[PDB]
């Protein structure tokens, strides 16, 4: 995983502090998806932290 | 992540969680262009690429005394081979793609340059092997033997006024050590032999390269030869060691079982280190064997142009004082040149030739260098005739007995500055082999001013040939006396009632600095010179007397004023004599070895408004030794009190547990940001295959780590330590991760509180994770 990019700064803008959703953009850097995929139908929901 | 040498060509990168990644396996050697005789040699990080040194097994240089051109590869024997220094970037999991190439050429020979050169003659290298007596040399002729003669022993009194030896109170001190036996003295074009004399006052040739081809290389060949495949050598091995494996080890390059000549063997040794700064590169060489030049590189240099190195006898150094140099530049050799042909590094004004460079390293834009000096001294080459006919001329520089107290005053202190002075001398109920007497100063009262001068007669003066040498120890003087085994092991003292050690300011010399931008500029503009040689001057730099543990010897367990009778023996008092009984792997207890330098940043936080604290560490024989850095000037840490040592050095020593590691196998040294410590890696792979008595090892398996910590109050920390006036120290602990059967690839210092070792122990790498205490390791077996 690519600790050494966005990993580095904190927890906090990692995710939507109100709606508790990992930002969009991040979802790609955790998650193996297929070829041509879009990526308006997964989303990851934040548990723990 | 974290990149991992797999061989001597590829390079592995590894994830935070100790995984390695996919396709990242890269040869290096052949993605900078290079062919299969070059391998990696040392690698660093600047900005976020990778700078890679590579040195080819193929290099074969040479030496013609003759024409403008005098070092040269050899082209003919297909061995145009130099040394590169590669940027390689990520364009990405990890790919390399290579951004500029640097390559090394051999350095430019001035007229003046090449005087010295042709008659210019190197000691064998000191092995792991070397033992005390191999290093031994014959005693030279004595102070009224050189100026006045044989028979002349009743007039040193009246006639030493005439020699410029007015009030000299040491008729009988040694003027140096005969170059007819011993250890091989070879010039640039000829090579060295594998073989070590077992006695060098008895066994060896010297400087004399026709006496052993001709018939001593064969008795020695006959006395020890060679293992070939297993078992442990049937040879008698009574007069010559054959040290083959040992020389391979240290990096001498072979053509079959004869090593290349000298300059192919600096040259290999002078490319071994690598420091990356925003405007340069700079290259230097290793522990093994002497340096005589170092690279700068301009990083803005076109991708075609050819780097010339920097010669050592060309950077003025700070040696401390103004004294502390000359002391060091009045033994390199003769001056006036009454004859023509007398030329040495001294009468061709030139300063220290050549070191033992321990390491390089780079911190806030500034390069960090330390080592030891290597012994350069003048000889005899007369051949009819001259008393000092094929002798070295050394002598001892320690300080007086009678000298002032004071680290400034017991370094000036003018005691063996010209000439030879020390001897043997019984003070009341014990004795010293220093000089008791400097200035005026006599028993009975004041005299005249002591005088010392160059062992050359003014008689002899016009017909005498006074060339240069250099040896493969930080040690000048290698004659057979008492003074020598206590200048060497740090045994002479004062007997004032608050005691100090008395330094010696030509045997070992540990140098240290740091090195600006513009001081770099100044060595580049010195290597790319036409006519004369260009000097440099390296201002933030000094000195220092580091001598070897006494306690490494057999006989010697305590350094003070009172020597017991026992220690006044020719078995305890000389070279040939004294047995080491030193852990550290090296046979001898008498040559001092500097390694890893690493320099690093200090987490702990500093007061505000102030630059943060950065030193670096070093491995030397029986410690550790600590540079202090002052980050606001970006120069040497400095006290006001001169009576006070250079606080820019402090030395803590081992215990068995450090002792006990190998200093020959040092593989790679690594700092901690976060932690602020330094980890010593040591690969026992690095261990020769025979030992000198063709014997095979049974301990060239394995690894060990050593951590090196900060100790003492810190610069900068609250308004009260804004300055110092002790010197912050290190400390040297065996940290707990060894092996003695797994043969070590790499340790990843994973974070923080964590690091994992990985290594083979049939062919399949094992990945062991350590839990770090800081500093101090113990294995999970639950972290596989």
């Amino acid at each position: 995983i690519d600790f050494n990019r966005l990993f580095t700064l904190p927890v906090t803008e990692l995710f939507d502090p109100n709606t508790m959703f990992v930002y969009d953009q991040y979802v790609p850097l955790l998650v193996n998806l297929p070829s041509g995929f879009d990526q308006a139908s997964i989303r990851l929901k934040v548990i723990s932290y | 992540t974290f990149l991992v040498k797999e061989d001597s060509k590829n390079v592995t990168a590894y994830t935070p969680f100790a995984t390695p990644i996919t396709d990242s396996k890269s040869d290096l050697v052949s993605l900078a262009q290079l062919d299969s005789s070059y391998q990696i040699a040392d690698q660093t990080i600047h900005n976020t690429n990778l700078f890679v040194l590579f040195k080819s097994r193929d290099v074969k240089v040479k030496y013609e005394s003759s024409g403008s051109n005098n070092i040269s590869f050899d082209s003919t024997s297909q061995g145009e081979k130099p040394s590169y220094v590669v940027e390689f970037t990520n364009s990405t999991g990890i790919k390399w793609t290579m951004v500029k190439k640097y390559q090394l050429d051999v350095p430019n020979v001035s007229s003046d340059m090449n005087q010295v050169l042709k008659n210019l003659i190197l000691e064998q290298p000191l092995t792991k092997y070397t033992l005390n007596s191999s290093l031994a040399k014959e005693k030279g002729k004595t102070q009224r033997e050189v100026h006045l003669g044989s028979g002349q022993a009743n007039q040193w009194t009246s006639q030493r006024n005439q020699h410029d030896l007015n009030n000299n109170p040491s008729p009988n001190a040694s003027t140096g050590f005969k170059l007819t036996t011993g250890n091989a003295y070879r010039k640039l074009s000829e090579s060295w032999p594998i073989y070590e004399p077992i006695d060098g006052t008895k066994q060896g040739k010297g400087k004399d390269s026709s006496g052993w081809s001709s018939t001593e290389e064969n008795e020695a060949k006959n006395d020890a030869p060679s293992v070939s495949g297993g078992g442990s050598s049937s040879g008698t091995f009574n007069k010559y060691l054959n040290t083959k494996q040992a020389l391979e080890s240290i990096g001498i390059l072979f053509d079959d079982q004869t090593p290349r000549n000298v300059i192919t063997q600096l040259y290999y040794a002078s490319t071994s280190k690598l420091a990356v700064t925003n405007n340069h590169i700079v290259v230097m060489g290793n522990s093994f064997l002497p340096s005589m030049w170092y690279w700068v590189v301009e990083r803005s240099a076109q991708e075609n142009a050819s780097n010339k190195p920097t010669w050592f006898a060309n950077t003025n150094l700070d040696w401390g004082e103004d004294k502390q140099k000359q002391f060091v530049e009045n033994q390199l050799g003769y001056k006036e040149t009454t004859s023509t042909n007398s030329h040495n590094f001294h009468s061709k004004s030139f300063t220290q030739p050549a070191y033992l460079i321990s390491g390089i390293d780079s911190v806030n834009d500034q390069i960090i260098f330390s080592g030891f000096k290597a012994g350069s001294v003048g000889y005899d080459s007369s051949s009819s005739s001259s008393s000092t006919k094929d002798q070295a001329l050394a002598w001892s520089t320690t300080t007086s007995l009678d000298s002032k107290t004071g680290y400034k005053d017991l370094v000036t202190n003018d005691t063996g500055l010209n000439g030879p002075i020390n001897g043997s001398f019984s003070i009341q109920d014990t004795f010293s082999f220093v000089v008791p007497y400097s200035g005026n100063h006599t028993n009975n009262g004041t005299t005249g001013p002591i005088k010392t001068a160059y062992p050359v007669k003014k008689d002899q003066k016009s017909t005498v040939k006074i060339n240069s040498l250099i040896n493969a120890t930080p040690l000048n003087s290698y004659g057979d006396e008492g003074i020598g085994v206590f200048d060497a092991l740090g045994l002479n003292y004062n007997f004032k009632s608050n005691q100090e050690r008395l330094p010696s300011r030509t045997d070992q010399i540990f140098v240290y600095g740091i090195v600006s931008p513009n001081e770099l500029r100044s060595a580049k503009s010195s290597a790319d010179s036409t006519g004369s040689d260009t000097k440099v001057n390296w201002s933030n730099t000094q000195s220092r007397y580091l001598p070897v543990p006494y306690n490494y010897s057999e006989g010697i367990i305590d350094a003070d004023g009172f020597k017991r009778p026992e220690n006044r023996g020719a078995s305890v008092t000389t070279f040939s004599g004294l047995k080491s009984i030193a852990p550290d792997g090296f046979a001898n207890s008498i040559a001092n070895f500097s390694v890893g330098l690493k320099a690093g940043i200090d987490p702990n936080p500093v007061m505000s408004g102030k630059k943060a604290n950065y030193g670096a560490v070093v491995l030397t024989r029986g410690g550790v030794v600590r540079l202090n850095f002052n980050p606001g000037n970006d120069s040497l840490l400095s006290t006001t009190d001169n009576n006070i040592a250079p606080i820019s050095f402090s030395f803590t020593p081992f215990t068995a547990a450090e002792s006990a590691v190998d200093l020959t196998t040092f593989k790679e040294v690594t700092y901690n940001q976060e932690s602020g410590l330094w980890s010593y890696i040591f690969d026992s792979s690095l261990k020769p295959s025979h030992d000198g008595k063709q014997t095979p090892v049974t301990d060239n398996m394995g690894f060990s780590v050593i951590t090196v910590s900060r100790t003492g109050i810190e610069l900068n920390q609250d308004q009260a330590t804004t300055t110092l006036d002790v010197a912050p120290s290190a400390l040297a602990v065996q940290s707990g991760i060894q092996s003695t059967t797994q043969t070590l690839t790499g340790v990843l210092p994973l974070s923080e509180e964590f690091s994992a070792v990985i290594a083979k122990d049939s062919d399949q790498n094992k990945i062991d994770i350590y839990k770090n205490n800081n500093g101090l390791f113990e294995i999970d077996t639950q972290l596989s």
